[PDB]
């Protein structure tokens, strides 16, 4: 068949339902004193980045968010560069999770948990970043619509009160379609714990499932309204995240078609997280059997599919800079190509739409050390849109009296450095934990693929 | 009613930084070091800009008296999330101290950067060097006898504007 | 003293009972607060709450 | 049985009679240190000298 | 004290055939607890769908017509401020923060109104007291009826689980 | 297979050249009255049925890169819309003789003393100047021609020898590039022959805006047409009511994409009112233009957004058309809005040449799309989801 040969390129060999939960249920209750290593010497390294992330905003809050090495022209750095950077890389940990569910694709399946658990803890490192770049954070409560003794509230025309709205609404559903897809799983790993004090874990964590007609429909219609609220809302929160640049009237930044090219960098650099995340996912705990080498091979075509969309916005908005016969945006093509940052605008076109362009051919995409070295330089490239976007448009502006540089301090270094701390201080209290594939949905493909063989 | 606005007559400014000096004794604007000037976070509210137009060996230079221009239709006021940016009905941009909660966004959409930010606890900075907190909430006694009472005296992380002395203006 | 001075007819009181502390507002206050509003006038709501009035 | 029949009262009073007291609770708070005439003492006769 | 009669099924190929021959056996109480979602098990059961979706319109239709009207409240009733030379009801810059609590109102009621449409903070239901069910969430699949309809005693039923395909009828208990 | 198929496909191809070509004949008959009027009219129609016509091809595209059961169902469809751009660069002849005409009616940047006044349209004619326009134009449509050419020989190809990777590697390795040099020829085309028309006024989106209407136009057109071929019994298979739903959900999700490109190209401009930007909006939202703002909102998004949301009349097949017609009929208001207050732009007016113009290029694109599907089986007997359409129809 047609469609058996597509679902057979997701399992591979012989697989049960016992067989497959096995194999995501040895990930998960492998005891402690009986857990493999990498994950110790993961979580004391991610801890050590973590001290590394606890310090800097220590030192941040104390003696002041001027430690960083933005100045007065270039007054959004490291700050918001990598805050865009994060929250553009959990986006495409629920394009897997939400936007591929309404397609009913089965490829999603088992890189779902590693892109649901991926947004969050690229949200909640993210999401630090709108919390303490402000000079005054103790006072970003003010940025919420409350009733208070002040007849004071938010100003609702900012694009960052929006990311208020956006991220908070970003982070809490994430972490409500990942509990409720955690629900029916964590019932089975309750269910294979044969020990109560872990079990007692599980079977609290899942509320008491039971499976269940009732309470498999109602689950789906919840989850495909879910997928279908989390797709508009991820093509709008990187571009809520992206109107705090375009509402701005600085020239690098008032383009229109910021809200669609940032969400295709956003499914650009997080699809390359997902890779670089999966690749040693397979070759450190053997899941050669779910995350079979299709999984990469369509990974990759959409990344390729979402990186000629920010190869357009490349073009466009360096076609509409001269296409505008403004002196501002003129010279916006000549300060990218030209001028003090001029390497970071060819190290974007190399590391985005110059090596990640070998993603046509399968030879480069099949081949994982290939296709990690091609995801590799996408989350170095899209750091550097990022800052080609905050950096290059905010240092020379309208004003030549007022052109900056930001060449940045080890405070911006050691925050977005030991961001990766937290971002694998939660990752590997995921892996261990939770599982990193939802076991019930597998079991729905392996499921699927036994339906579709009986049909001959 | 009261609509505020300014005329600079650039053809006769010596760019004798007056006017520099001045606002600073009278809006309590404070000094930064030269660490933090060489990071481009002076806090000056009006500065005047040389240009050197011409020959590289005889140019013209032209001095434009840049502050912050109390614009109408104001960028910097529309991307203030607490709105600790407002306008007066007198016309005047109105930048409010205790409102501002730190996002630099108002000066990144400010075309002229005629915004200037409290990074650290800019105060007294001359007699204590800014990167400490040891002395950030306590102030030389004799030096706060030099500011003025009209004008508040800022934290370490709001930001600061021309606001066309309105503390004279009230 | 945002609502008393977005709606100041609902304190103000004549310029002769200032002073008076023994001055309770009348039953009819408004049509009289709103009368001294015009009398002594007294700025609209919109002037009087931007923060240049206050928080210099 | 994992997580026998008494807890059922306990999972049931925890959405339905926690939270709304939670919820009192922060609402209290709220209501003490950032509403109140208690923490900006007004009737509180501050001692001179 | 009596809830059981429930039968043991290897694969879901046999369970949603013998479910909706419970249908057509007349009980009206009764569920399919299995590991996964099978395509036509509600429509054996006879769920008819669930009014789940319209709490979520419901909720969602006060989250857009609640944060629009928030944004408007504050800026043309409570304190209007003149910020930017903007007009009062701006009514775009209100669209995406009144899009944000459509999505954050709707998937509060989808899964807050699936967990309340599901009694699932429930924990000692009493179907896990079964020889198997350990199984239940991992490869077997389980047709239970309850004591609810008028038609369930331990006998007409046994016998009748029996005509089905089982693995192992038992009776739980409350 | 029915075997009405073919005369009425033949009746209708007829029909539509005598509609389509009368008001072609009322057109530029009504042409000798008002000249200017005409190719400020013909330029409104031409958009709605260039766009009709690329989104066909831009689909097809799509389908050939995913495995969808829906658009197996529009693979003729969207391949007797493609190949009607061989009739979109022959009707783009009008557009190409009034830039060598001097009468400066359709692009004010042909007027050598708009250019000579307006510094900021003169730095734009190393681009807009029509040696070069219209050596672009014909670039565009070779490459439009070209890829819906390859795109029908080898998918003719596949109902005369067979489904094989030798031919389905084919399509991806035309279709995967395709959509890339179809929206970068697209927005050359729209800076081109819609933007210049406002030549002081650049953006970005602005094509964007049209490429996420030629997915509502032909998703729109894919209903439309799976519902008179229904109606009339010409079907070769019944409609699965599950790809209905999947077709419903395209119309769906690329309304909210619409206004979602078209808010936020709105939301940029009004935010920063430059008056480099704001010219656009402020001719399109005052004297008339702002009525059919009002309309984009309500009568194009949100009476299409709360209908196109339950199931039922989405999951129904007479209940989505009347969300389809209504979606063309709200969507030749917008291109009125985008196109139209380019000329004229203070006042709102419409004339008869707006509405028969569009009958004119309508019957002749309708036409030439019926004369494509007597050329298909309308089915692709011979691919790879052809055996899963031949599932979901016995349930
Ligand atoms: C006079 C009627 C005022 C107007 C026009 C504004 N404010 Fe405002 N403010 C006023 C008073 C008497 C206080 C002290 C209240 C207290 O003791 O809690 C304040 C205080 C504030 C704050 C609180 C600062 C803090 O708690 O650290 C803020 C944030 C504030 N005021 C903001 C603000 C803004 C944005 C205004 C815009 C028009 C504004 N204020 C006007 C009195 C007045
Ligand atoms: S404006 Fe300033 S620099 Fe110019 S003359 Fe006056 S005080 Fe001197
Ligand atoms: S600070 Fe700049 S943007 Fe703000 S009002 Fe003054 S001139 Fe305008
Ligand atoms: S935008 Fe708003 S809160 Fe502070 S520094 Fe800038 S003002």
């Amino acid at each position: 068949s047609a469609y058996g040969k597509m679902l057979e390129e997701l399992l591979g060999p012989k697989q049960t339902y016992e067989s497959v939960t096995r194999t995501i249920g040895d990930i998960v209750l492998t005891p402690i004193r009986k857990t493999p290593w990498g994950w110790p010497v993961g979580f004391v390294i991610a801890a050590l980045g973590l001290l590394m992330y606890l310090f800097s905003l220590a030192v941040l809050f104390t003696v002041g968010v001027g430690v960083w090495g933005i100045n007065i022209p270039v007054a959004w750095g490291f700050d918001i560069i990598n805050f865009v950077w994060w929250i553009g890389i959990g986006h495409a940990g629920t394009l897997i999770s939400a936007i591929l569910l309404l397609f009913r694709q089965d490829w999603r399946t088992s890189i779902n948990r590693a892109a649901e658990a991926m947004t969050i803890f690229a949200v909640a490192c993210a999401g630090i970043y709108p919390l303490v770049h402000t000079g005054r954070p103790w006072l970003d409560y003010w940025m919420l619509p409350y009733p208070g003794t002040l007849g004071m509230w938010p100003q609702f025309r900012s694009a960052l009160e929006w990311d208020v709205f956006a991220i908070s609404t970003y982070a809490t559903v994430s972490i409500l379609f990942w509990y409720l897809g955690l629900i029916p799983d964590l019932a089975s790993l309750r269910d294979r714990a044969t020990n109560i004090w872990v079990k007692r874990f599980y079977g609290f964590l899942a509320l008491g499932w039971r499976g269940g007609a009732r309470d498999w429909n109602r689950y789906e219609v919840a989850s495909l309204i879910l997928a279908g609220l989390s797709t508009p809302l991820v093509l709008s929160v990187h571009s809520i995240i992206s109107l705090d640049f375009a509402i701005s009237q600085l020239p690098g930044w008032h383009v229109t078609v910021f809200p669609p090219y940032f969400v295709a960098g956003a499914v650009y650099c997080g699809f390359a997280m997902v890779i670089l995340l999966l690749v040693p996912l397979r070759r450190w705990y053997k899941l050669h059997d779910l995350i079979t080498i299709k999984h990469f091979d369509l990974m990759g075509k959409v990344m390729l599919a979402s990186g000629l969309v920010v190869a357009y916005g490349y073009f466009a908005e360096i076609f509409y800079a001269w296409y505008s016969a403004n002196i501002y945006e003129y010279f916006l093509i000549t300060n990218r190509t030209m001028g003090p940052y001029a390497w970071s605008y060819w190290a974007l076109i190399v590391l985005n739409v110059a090596i990640p362009q070998l993603l046509w051919f399968k030879r480069f995409r099949v081949s994982l050390p290939w296709l990690f070295f091609i995801s590799i330089c996408i989350n170095i490239g899209m750091w550097f849109e990022r800052w080609v976007i905050i950096v290059l448009s905010l240092h020379r502006d309208f004003l030549p009296s007022s052109w900056g540089y930001y060449t940045p301090s080890v405070w911006d270094i050691s925050l977005y450095a030991g961001s990766f701390g937290w971002f694998f201080f939660l990752f590997f209290l995921f892996i261990r934990l939770l599982p990193a594939i939802s076991i019930f949905e597998v079991r729905d493909l392996v499921h699927k693929t036994e339906t579709e063989k009986a049909l001959a | 009613g009261y609509k505020w606005g300014m005329s600079i007559d650039l053809n006769v400014c010596n760019s004798c930084n007056a006017c520099v000096v001045a606002c600073q004794s009278e809006n309590n604007i404070p000094v930064v070091g030269k660490d933090e000037v060489w990071l481009g976070r002076e806090m000056h509210w009006i500065r005047i800009d040389q240009y050197y137009v011409g020959d590289e060996h005889t140019p013209n230079v032209y001095n434009m008296v840049m502050l912050c221009q109390q614009c109408e239709h104001a960028p910097c006021e529309i991307v203030c999330p607490v709105a600790a940016t407002v306008h007066d009905a007198e016309g005047l941009n109105n930048m409010v101290y205790n409102r501002c909660v730190g996002t630099k966004y108002c000066s990144n959409n400010c075309p002229y950067k005629v915004r200037r930010f409290n990074f650290l606890q800019y105060q007294d900075v001359p007699y204590r060097s800014p990167i400490d907190a040891s002395t950030e909430n306590d102030s030389i006694p004799v030096l706060k006898m030099m500011r003025n009472p009209d004008v508040t005296v800022r934290a370490r992380g709001v930001m600061e504007k021309c606001t066309f002395c309105v503390q004279r203006i009230n | 003293c945002l609502d008393c001075h977005r709606n100041p007819e609902k304190y103000v009181r004549p310029r002769e009972e200032v002073f008076n502390m023994a001055w309770t507002p009348p039953p009819n206050q408004l049509e009289v607060g709103r009368r001294l509003v015009q009398e002594y006038e007294i700025r609209s709501s919109w002037e009087l709450t931007n923060c240049a009035i206050c928080h210099r | 049985q994992v997580f026998d029949r008494r807890a059922n009262t306990l999972a049931r009073v925890s959405i339905f009679a926690g939270i709304p007291l939670v919820l009192a609770i922060l609402g209290g708070v709220w209501w003490l240190f950032g509403w109140s005439d208690w923490h900006r003492d007004v009737g509180v006769e501050i001692p001179q000298p | 004290t009596l809830y059981g009669l429930m039968a043991e099924f290897d694969d879901a190929e046999a369970l949603l055939a013998a479910a909706e021959k419970t249908r057509d056996a007349g009980y009206k109480q009764f569920e399919a607890y299995t590991p996964m979602p099978i395509h036509g098990l509600d429509e054996a059961v006879g769920y008819r769908g669930t009014r789940l979706p319209w709490v979520i319109f419901g909720a969602g239709l006060l989250g857009a017509s609640g944060m629009f009207a928030l944004q408007t409240w504050i800026n043309l009733v409570e304190y209007p401020l003149n910020i930017g030379g903007r007009p009062l009801f701006s009514w775009p810059a209100f669209i995406p923060a009144t899009f944000e609590g459509m999505v954050l109102l709707s998937a509060f009621a989808a899964v807050f109104g699936m967990i309340a449409a599901c009694g699932l903070p429930r924990p000692y239901h009493p179907v896990f007291n079964a020889p198997n069910f350990e199984r239940a969430s991992v490869d077997r699949f389980f047709l239970c009826i309850e004591a609810a309809d008028p038609k369930f005693e331990l006998k007409q039923t046994r016998q009748f689980l029996e005509s089905l395909g089982p693995l192992a009828v038992s009776t739980v208990d409350n | 297979e029915p075997a009405a198929l073919r005369p009425a496909l033949g009746r209708l191809q007829q029909v539509a050249l005598i509609v389509g070509g009368v008001a072609m004949l009322l057109a530029v008959a009504g042409a000798f009255l008002g000249a200017a009027q005409f190719f400020h009219s013909y330029i409104f129609a031409y958009f709605f049925w260039m766009a009709l016509s690329l989104g066909g091809l831009l689909v097809l595209m799509i389908n050939h890169l995913t495995q969808g059961v829906w658009g197996l169902m529009l693979r003729r469809l969207l391949e007797a819309a493609a190949l009607t751009l061989p009739l979109m660069a022959i009707l783009f002849l009008p557009i190409a003789a009034e830039t060598l005409m001097g009468t400066h009616y359709l692009f004010p940047w042909t007027n050598p003393e708009v250019v000579a006044n307006d510094e900021v349209v003169a730095l734009k004619t190393p681009y807009l100047n029509v040696p070069f326009f219209l050596a672009r134009a014909v670039i565009y449509f070779v490459l439009f021609i070209g890829m819906a050419y390859l795109l029908r020989q080898w998918s003719l190809e596949e109902d005369a020898k067979g489904f094989s990777d030798d031919l389905r590697g084919r399509f991806q390795r035309l279709s995967g590039p395709g959509i890339v040099v179809l929206v970068m020829a697209w927005t050359f085309a729209a800076t081109d022959w819609g933007m210049s028309l406002e030549p002081e006024w650049f953006s970005s989106m602005y094509p964007v805006t049209y490429i996420a209407s030629m997915l509502i136009l032909t998703f729109g057109g894919g209903i439309i047409a799976l519902a008179v071929l229904k109606s009339r019994n010409l079907l070769p298979f019944g409609i699965p009511v599950d790809r209905l739903h999947d077709l419903g959900k395209f119309l769906f999700a690329f309304v909210a994409v619409w206004a979602y490109v078209n808010f936020s190209e709105y939301l940029i401009i009004w935010s920063g009112n430059v008056p480099e930007l704001t010219p656009w909006h402020g001719h399109r939202s005052a004297g008339g233009w702002e009525i059919l703002g009002i309309v984009m909102i309500f009568g194009h998004f949100l009476l299409p957004f709360m209908l196109l949301l339950s199931r039922f009349a989405k999951r129904r097949l007479a209940n989505l058309t009347a969300i389809a017609i209504y979606l063309y009929l709200i969507e030749i208001v917008w291109y009125f809005w985008k196109i139209m207050p380019a000329f004229h732009p203070d006042g709102f007016h419409i004339h008869w040449l707006d509405l028969v113009t569009l009958i004119a290029i309508g019957g002749l694109w309708l036409g030439v799309f019926a004369w494509n599907l007597q050329r298909a089986p309308l089915l692709a007997p011979n691919d790879y989801r052809v055996p899963l359409l031949r599932r979901q129809e016995a349930s």
